[PDB]
């Protein structure tokens, strides 16, 4: 059902925004969907939005933007209805896409990516209103949703997708914020992953 | 309110006008908005079909193809010079990350995608020796 | 082995589309007067230098080659190499004004208002049901004139009680068709007048 | 055209032979056109040329391409989240 | 037969949407219309890009890419919708057939006629018009 929704929004979209997490963008990249888009539908414009940049140091966000710009146009973003970052840049980029496709009478911008990257949060940021439901729990969005940004620009909200793989272990999937933690068996087996991924000083400051 | 009447608005700005056309809607707008209520079949008191539902007509068409020499000629050809130009161009292209594809050109890409390969595919050994042998 | 590098005080401008060169240098009236005996040599030398520069530019222009042979359309065969002349630069007036676009006729305005899209106009052939043949629908041996040659026509009941009862229906249909043609011609002349 | 022997076989030397007719024109009289007639005669049709749209190009392969411009991303105006684990006041073992 | 009524609304009271039940060719650069204005529905599973084209001379069949739908015999409306039914004239890429004109030009586009019902057999079969 989720992948049916994904292919529906891709078939309906002119611009596709792939949303990455600023903490682990390579972890949150959907390379198979990118390759499908570049092979079968080359006329659809795929760009990167690096969300949650407020959770990383500024130089980390700058370096990730620089390295991802060697492949795709990448925009740093912080999604918030009241105090955001990058909203004007995203809006002017969308207006440029509309101007390029000024004979289409409207364009659609579909937001795809991993669960909990903040697709609904970015759409709410662009609309300056809570129009898509947002929750910290993954899978809050289930079906697609059309949002009218301007008269000629539609945004399409899509549920998060996790492409299947064999190298992606359960620990990697859990630490990408994909699964609901209340439904896992033994989280003490994953706590050493937290210890390896976090600084000792940061942990000791957080938990005293 | 003589100035707010439908006639006076037509003066300020015969049989071609449709129902619903007013200060807010013209004829094309009216018919496009009636699309959302269009798809209904109309029947009379006795059950006769006054008008079939849109895109649901039941009349069998007479599907024929007339003889015409336009069917047997070539539709697309390409010269050797154009082929060589596109073959040389495919390889000179430096893709920029900030350029998007607006419209792909229609070309004989099977004739144009010819890259020199350093190795040959393996020979078909079944041509010389079968399983039974 | 004469030199081929002409040196000039003011650099010559070029219009390669018109095969023309323009040098704006100083010319001596005493060296160019009709009294002198070297005036023709002076004119020849000036033209020589300007033509040398122009020919250098023309032979420095990019060239177009082809691999097609003779006997085909195009004119240029494999042995020929052609200079690619740029667009001309000198502004020259046209002989006639630009073709004005004809104003929209009554039919065109009506079709725009009612949103009628233009016809596909695939061809003039239609299938005649009674036979098994495709026939033109108008013109030479067209299907719009088959009633003229039909062997038997039933006289309509509505023609009774009129002075047109004794007239041939084929002749009546020819008259009606000609009246429609003349009505179309009159409408066209009206559009031309407007 | 004669072989130059200094500019190679690609650049020949030019010479001229007059054919005539040689003419000396004295410029007696002039009748000039009006400016509106000049402008009407020097108008251009422009139906022939493809309309040039900004940020749109046609490449060597014949694909229509559009250009987008990101603009300046000033990350110095971004305030990162003031997490508790980044605060010196919650230091342990001092 | 060609269209199927698609009802919308919570109580399924609106019936303006139609779905084409046959196979279609949509062409390059197809993007689905917004669902609020999408009257005619061509489902992606029924879309076609290639056909088994048979050359009457030399007796061979090749899987060729489709270029356009030239004429659907049922209606010009089905022609412009790209309906692929029996008898439809389509344009096919014949680059791999190695055809050359008398003037030397390489032929890479010709006409073919669909000879099967793709909605019945899952594939488009066509005969080249030579
Ligand atoms: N700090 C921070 N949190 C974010 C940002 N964007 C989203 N979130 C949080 O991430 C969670 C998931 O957001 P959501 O929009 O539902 O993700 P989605 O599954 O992609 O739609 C929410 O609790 C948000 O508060 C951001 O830019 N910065
Ligand atoms: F992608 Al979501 F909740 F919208 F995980
Ligand atoms: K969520
Ligand atoms: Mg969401």
């Amino acid at each position: 059902r989720i992948w049916n929704e994904l292919y529906k929004v891709i078939d309906s979209s002119d611009v596709v925004i792939h949303v990455l997490d600023a903490r682990d963008p390579l972890g949150t990249r959907c390379k198979s969907v990118e390759e499908y888009m570049k092979k079968e539908t080359p006329h659809k414009h795929l760009i990167y939005v690096l969300n949650k940049c407020d959770l990383v140091p500024t130089w980390v966000a700058a370096a990730w933007v620089k390295h991802l710009s060697k492949e795709r146009p990448t925009l740093a973003f912080h999604a918030s209805i009241t105090n955001s970052f990058g909203k004007g840049s995203l809006i002017q980029l969308l207006r440029q896409f509309s101007q390029l496709h000024t004979d289409r009478k409207q364009i659609s911008v579909g937001f795809i990516g991993y669960p909990n990257t903040g697709k609904s949060s970015i759409i709410n940021t662009l609309r300056k209103k809570k129009v898509c439901q947002v929750a910290p729990i993954p899978g809050e969005t289930k079906v697609w949703q059309y949002i009218t940004l301007m008269k000629r620009i539609f945004l399409i909200d899509c549920p998060g997708i996790v492409p299947p793989s064999s190298k992606d272990s359960e620990e990697d999937i859990l630490f990408r914020g994909v699964v609901r933690v209340e439904h896992v068996t033994h989280p003490e087996q994953y706590i050493p992953g937290v210890l390896k991924r976090c600084q000792v000083k940061h942990l000791e400051r957080t938990y005293e | 309110g003589t100035g707010k009447k439908e006639k006076s608005r037509r003066i300020r700005e015969g049989n071609l006008r449709v129902k619903g056309e007013n200060f807010y809607r013209d004829s094309k707008r009216v018919k496009f908005l009636n699309m959302y209520t269009s798809g209904k079949e109309i029947r009379n008191k006795k059950g006769n079909l006054i008008r079939a539902a849109s895109f649901q007509d039941s009349t069998i068409p007479d599907a024929r193809v007339q003889p015409d020499r336009r069917w047997f000629g070539n539709t697309r050809v390409i010269s050797q010079d154009a082929l060589q130009h596109f073959r040389s161009a495919l390889g000179e292209t430096q893709k920029d990350t900030y350029q998007v594809l607006l419209r792909r050109n229609k070309l004989p890409m099977s004739l144009l995608e010819e890259k020199d390969a350093d190795e040959s595919p393996k020979a078909r050994i079944l041509d010389t020796e079968s399983y039974a042998d | 082995n004469l030199p081929v590098t002409v040196e000039k005080p003011i650099p010559v401008v070029y219009d390669l589309g018109n095969l023309a060169a323009f040098d704006s240098n100083v010319l001596d009236k005493n060296d160019l007067d009709s009294s002198n005996a070297r005036r023709e040599e002076k004119i020849k030398s000036l033209t020589r230098d300007n033509v040398q520069l122009l020919i250098n530019q023309l032979l420095s222009l990019p060239m177009k080659t082809t691999t097609e042979s003779v006997g085909g359309t195009g004119g240029q065969s494999s042995v020929m190499t052609l200079l690619q002349l740029p667009d001309p630069t000198t502004d020259l007036p046209r002989e006639k004004p630009l073709p004005k676009a004809k104003a929209m006729t009554k039919w065109e305005k009506f079709a725009a208002k009612k949103g009628i899209k233009p016809k596909e106009r695939a061809g003039k052939m239609i299938y005649d049901e009674a036979s098994g043949e495709w026939v033109p629908k108008w013109g030479y041996k067209g299907a719009n004139k088959k009633l003229d040659d039909q062997w038997l026509v039933e006289v309509d009941d509505k023609v009774k009680g009129t002075d047109n009862e004794l007239i041939d229906p084929r002749t009546l249909n020819r008259a009606e068709r000609k009246r429609l043609v003349k009505k179309n011609e009159k409408q066209q002349r009206r559009n031309m007048k407007n | 055209s004669y072989k130059s022997d200094q500019g190679g076989k690609r650049l020949p030397r030019i010479e001229l032979v007059e054919i005539g007719p040689r003419l000396d024109f004295k410029i007696g009289r002039i009748h000039t056109p009006s400016p509106d007639m000049v402008t009407e005669a020097h108008k251009k049709p422009k139906q022939l040329e493809m309309k040039t749209k900004k940020n749109v190009e046609l490449d060597i392969m014949g694909d229509k391409l559009g250009r987008i411009h990101m603009g300046k991303q000033d990350l110095g105006k971004l305030q990162t989240r003031k997490m508790k684990g980044l605060k010196s006041k919650f230091d342990q073992g001092t | 037969e060609m269209f199927k009524v698609i009802k919308t609304g919570k109580s399924r009271s609106k019936s303006w949407k139609r779905m084409i039940t046959k196979h279609t060719f949509v062409g390059e650069g197809f993007t689905r219309r917004p669902v609020k204005m999408e009257r005619i529905i061509r489902p992606s599973a029924l879309r076609q890009k290639k056909a088994n084209v048979t050359h009457p001379e030399l007796g061979v069949t090749v899987f060729l890419p489709i270029l356009a739908v030239k004429k659907n015999p049922q209606s010009p409306m089905y022609t412009q919708l790209g309906v692929l039914t029996k008898g439809t004239i389509i344009e096919v890429n014949v680059s791999e057939l190695g055809m050359v004109t008398a003037g030397g030009k390489v032929v890479w586009g010709k006409y073919a006629q669909v000879t099967n019902e793709p909605d019945r057999d899952g594939c488009v079969n066509a005969v080249l018009l030579v």
